[PDB]
RNA sequence: UAGCGCCGGCCAACUCCGUGCCAGCAGCCGCGGUAAUACGGAGGGCGCGAGCGUUACCCGGAUUCACUGGGCGUAAAGGG
RNA sequence: UGAAACUCAAAGGAAUUGACGGGGGCCCGCACAAGCGGUGGAGCAUGUGGUUUAAUUCGAAGCAACGCGAAGAACCUUACCAGGCCUUGACAUGCUAGGGAACCCGGGUGAAAGCCUGGGGUGCCCCGCGAGGGGAGCCCUAGCACAGGUGCUGCAUGGCCGUCGUCAGCUCGUGCCGUGAGGUGUUGGGUUAAGUCCCGCAACGAGCGCAACCCCCGCCGUUAGUUGCCAGCGGUUCGGCCGGGCACUCUAACGGGACUGCCCGCGAAAGCGGGAGGAAGGAGGGGACGACGUCUGGUCAGCAUGGCCCUUACGGCCUGGGCGACACACGUGCUACAAUGCCCACUACAAAGCGAUGCCACCCGGCAACGGGGAGCUAAUCGCAAAAAGGUGGGCCCAGUUCGGAUUGGGGUCUGCAACCCGACCCCAUGAAGCCGGAAUCGCUAGUAAUCGCGGAUCAGCCAUGCCGCGGUGAAUACG
């Protein structure tokens, strides 16, 4: 997650499979969600925070 | 211990999603993209008015931000100037004809982000923390608020060892869902660290 | 803290929206923040670091209070009422004092001739007798002369020590200073006419002539002159020197200096 | 407006509440005198009563003490036709002496 | 001609520099290892003043030899 | 009977709060017991300890680390190693010493990064006369600030998480008791999942807790009938396929309903054992929910941040390797050791999901994975999608076997710029250990265990037997 890193990761690559998803609030490479492109973390804060629209908290 | 987010906790009843509106699958993150810059940049500007709560809402590309905030005279400015130009910001960063708003919360001592932003304003300023806080909860209880607590984290007055504080007074029920309790959270940035202040204040039921 | 007492001074002071209000020393800011609820605007002269953060703490709810960091005596007073009393009509001075700054802090307002309509202060019990004191009650004498010379003195009650949780020494006393319209007595020689009220009650219990002729290297050689003038006035320096009026004052710094100026 | 159970759980508090306190609603401030059918079964009742300076009349049987009561009548405690009595002729006496 | 003691609590009188369990202070409780009102020096203050402190000794505080004026079940104290 | 010299600033008595006992008593919980399945034996998958290594990047360490961070290591990820290169640098705001402000094409060098570079520049932007000229348009290399760091301390911290533990506790106001610390409330009997209630009692209440409010499932109503449904009606080419209707199922909003509510008996009371009614009865089943605090618990490698350190390298780019090694040991799993079984055909019955670079119906070719055509679908419309165990028919006959399914040889497909290190899925060859596993040990009380399939996140493809959900068939025992 390093600055350098993160900059790297927003050019096209030469190559259509060396592009890869980065959190696009911290830059985390592990556990980012396509729908949202946020990693479980921040995707957590956010959702806890209300600023997630439509996303509650699920209980079945 | 390990409390979930109060407000999380409630956000299908007696709280309300911060930011409101539709998009599909393709077309979602940048929405969200859009949003949080916005709310970034909010922050950053509006910070000496008071800021307590940012909305967002869309119809048909179109942003209508909602600014709530203690003092909305430094937020106009003289003749509208400051407002003018936060809209062309806003409306530069992304052409979507951006409609802000401006609310004056009434009673800013009954919103928890403002005592929670004054607190820490407060130790940023080596004030004592636990005077403070005290004093706090004191003014939240004044103005109703049948219930209110105040917590601050660690690394008190330029300490070695962190310990939290926590003073508070009536009725905090944050195990029932039809509480309607405000949250607020601070980051105060001193010469020794950061600090962490929350705030709960709990206003009636139903 | 002394908690409605200082609601009590606004009271005493009248004002409104109407009104903008100068503070000078706040300290905490217990007095300006009683005003800010009651005052259109306020402004504030604060020099004092260490306070500075829990007066701005203080004023933070706040927005029509403007704190400038720079002494009341170096700084122009009349540039300041100029930008932050633009829309208001009545422009008023409430303060509480340190012991030192008292009297000089007065005199530099009243020399200044600023728009000033009432300086509503708490002083010492003593000055507050002084600046407003009838003739002959031992309380008469430069300060009461130049300040109803300037301005109309109202002592409004006494503030006993029993008030301060820190007991002082003495006594504290609230007074109204009204500007009046224009000069009280016409008089251009008005450094000579302070000469002259400074002069007479250099001794109280002395009387007139020892108290003008000794003063004054030209006046202690021309002994003659002063007498003559003074008979010429219809005064003589024989009654006391304290039981003169402003408006007598006036006629001898006339009738005087006509004689040599 | 509130769930069924929630009414349940108030009607049994006013139960309650009506239970112990029915009666004593009727003093809106400290009492004047105070009337103990067994000043020894009412020992605490009677040493508030002399905390506060309120006189204190008892109807005190043989295992009683006479001292802590001011205004005290010699008589049966059990026995239910002599509190019929007793309480009959006061209640009478403060009726008709209104 | 104006000195002498003191300024942590007893006990009236507070800050800045030097040292860092060292040098030292000390009537008792204790202060001294880097933010010392307790050590050393300054500024300031307090008490007395041709004097002010220290040591020694006696009475007091000591109802701590109790006649005024104490106690003995478990605190020292009922005899095998 | 009975000293003193010397030392110390205490030595003591009663009682209070807590800690601890290997002091005792009471209660609870798959803790034991009664059962059903496993683990430890074997093969393989994966994570650790060790060892080799150029590096085998790090953090995680009893329960509460060990299918953990990692919901996706062939390059990228990548933070490590070996080489090949750059120094205001990928990225930020500026400062101002000549381009001159600007874009595009092209060659040598070549593992690539980078380096050296030549030609059309894109020039105007106002328009001083204008014939170069003032610059807000834009970019190269030269000036200083500075970028930056997965470099180090979680024993400087914020945030968030784990655990005791969803255990039932942790406190306060006023009153009363005590000279005082303090106590009572909160202790005693009973009962409960529970300081949950009841009685007694100098307490009477409240706050954070438990409970309830919230969500799903179980029943019945109004609102509404498409892309869903089909009892009678008319159609039928046999398909709710057609006209038709919203009765029924269903879809999703608002409601009702269960509260010891009503009778019998016991009990002082809370309640207790039965009985109606009811879809459901004593908390109906499940979830979200985690008190004061404990563990110097975990994370400076998600992020923020105090402090220290490097700034021609501990920063930055590229190529190749490694994280996948291998005499061994430990953990969590998968597949079996067979006849209640295995293989082969025919035939059924679900729920919840996902999809415009995608899902792919249908056709053809290939034995096969797949390839080529190709509709339909932003989807209650189309598709993935055959559900599997099951039922019927046939074979197999106790044999390391038509059980197993490792390992090896060859051929073929797709993803990808590239499958050697190290991808998956195929087709033909061989057929490994393994005949129910010692001491010990783990889970589970009902739609549960056991067993059987399906979907999803990550993702070009996948080393997933993992994780999070969905349903199908459905035991036993709980004396204590
Ligand atoms: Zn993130």
């Amino acid at each position: 997650a390093r600055k350098a890193l993160i900059e790297k990761a927003k050019r096209t690559p030469k190559f259509k499979v060396r592009a890869y998803t980065r959190c696009v609030r911290c830059g985390r490479a592990r556990s980012v969600y396509r729908f949202f492109g946020l990693c479980r973390i921040c995707l957590r804060e956010l959702a806890h925070k209300g600023q997630l629209p439509g996303v509650r908290k699920a209980s079945w | 211990g390990n409390k979930i987010h109060p407000i999380g906790f409630r956000l299908g009843i007696t709280r309300d999603w911060e930011s409101r509106w539709y998009a599909g699958k393709k077309q979602y993150r940048h929405l969200l993209l859009e949003d949080q810059r916005i709310r970034g940049l909010l922050e950053k500007e509006l910070y000496s008015a008071g800021l307590a709560r940012v909305d967002i809402e869309r119809a048909a590309d179109n942003v209508a931000v909602t600014v709530h905030v203690a003092k909305p005279g430094v937020v106009i400015g003289r003749g509208g100037e400051r407002i003018r130009v936060l809209r062309e910001e806003l409306a530069k960063l992304t052409g979507k004809n951006v409609a802000l708003n401006v609310q004056e919360v009434q009673n800013p001592n009954l919103s928890a982000p403002l005592v929670a932003q004054r607190v820490a304003e407060q130790i940023e300023r080596r004030f004592a923390v636990r005077r403070a806080i005290k004093q706090a909860v004191q003014r939240v209880m004044e103005s109703g608020a049948k219930g209110a607590k105040v917590i601050v984290s660690g690394r008190i007055g330029g300490a070695e060892q962190a310990r939290t504080e926590w003073a508070a007074q009536g009725r905090v029920p944050l195990h029932t869902l039809r509480a309607n309790i405000d949250y607020g959270f601070a980051l105060a940035r001193t010469t020794y660290g950061v600090l962490g202040v929350k705030a709960y204040i709990f206003l009636g039921e139903v | 803290i002394d908690t409605n007492i200082l609601n009590r001074i606004v009271d005493h002071a009248e004002v409104t929206e109407k009104t903008g209000v100068i503070e000078i020393g706040p300290g905490i800011g217990a007095l300006t923040e009683q005003l800010a609820k009651r005052a259109k605007k306020v402004v504030a002269f604060e020099i004092d670091q260490r306070l500075l953060p829990i007066l701005k703490d203080t004023l933070s709810p706040y927005e029509n209070v403007t704190v400038i960091h720079q002494d009341v005596l170096k700084a122009d007073v009349k540039s300041v009422i100029e930008e932050q009393f633009q829309d208001c009509d009545e422009i008023m001075v409430v303060a509480n004092l340190p012991y030192y700054v008292t009297t000089p802090i007065i005199m530099k307002l009243l020399e200044e001739h600023l728009p000033l309509k009432g300086i509503v202060v708490m002083l010492q019990k003593e000055v507050a007798e002084r600046m407003a004191a009838d003739p002959s009650s031992k309380e008469y004498g430069s300060l009461s002369i130049a300040v109803q010379f300037y301005t109309e003195a109202k002592t409004v009650m006494i503030v006993p020590k029993t008030v301060f949780v820190p007991q002082p020494n003495v006594d504290s006393a609230v007074i109204r200073l009204i500007l009046r319209d224009g000069p009280a007595v016409d008089v251009e020689n008005e450094s000579f006419f302070f000469q002259l009220i400074k002069a007479s009650f250099a001794q109280r219990r002395k009387t007139l002539l020892n108290n003008l002729v000794n003063n004054l290297p030209e006046g202690k050689a021309q002994k003659s002159t002063i007498e003559q003038v003074l008979e010429e006035t219809n005064i003589d320096g024989k009654r006391r020197g304290e039981s003169l009026s402003i408006e007598e004052f006036a006629a001898l710094s006339n009738g005087l200096y006509k004689a040599l100026f | 407006e509130r769930p069924k159970k929630e009414q349940v759980r108030l009607k049994h508090e006013l139960e309650r509440l009506q239970k112990y306190l029915s009666g004593f609603r009727l003093l809106k401030r400290l009492p004047d005198a105070i009337f103990v059918v067994d000043p020894t079964k009412e020992a605490i009742a009677v040493r508030e009563a002399r905390k506060l300076f309120i006189p204190v009349i008892a109807l005190a049987d043989t295992d009683s003490d006479p001292d802590l009561v001011d205004y005290i009548i010699p008589g049966n405690d059990d026995a239910i036709r002599s509190i019929q009595l007793i309480l009959s002729r006061a209640v009478d006496l403060i009726i008709q002496a209104r």
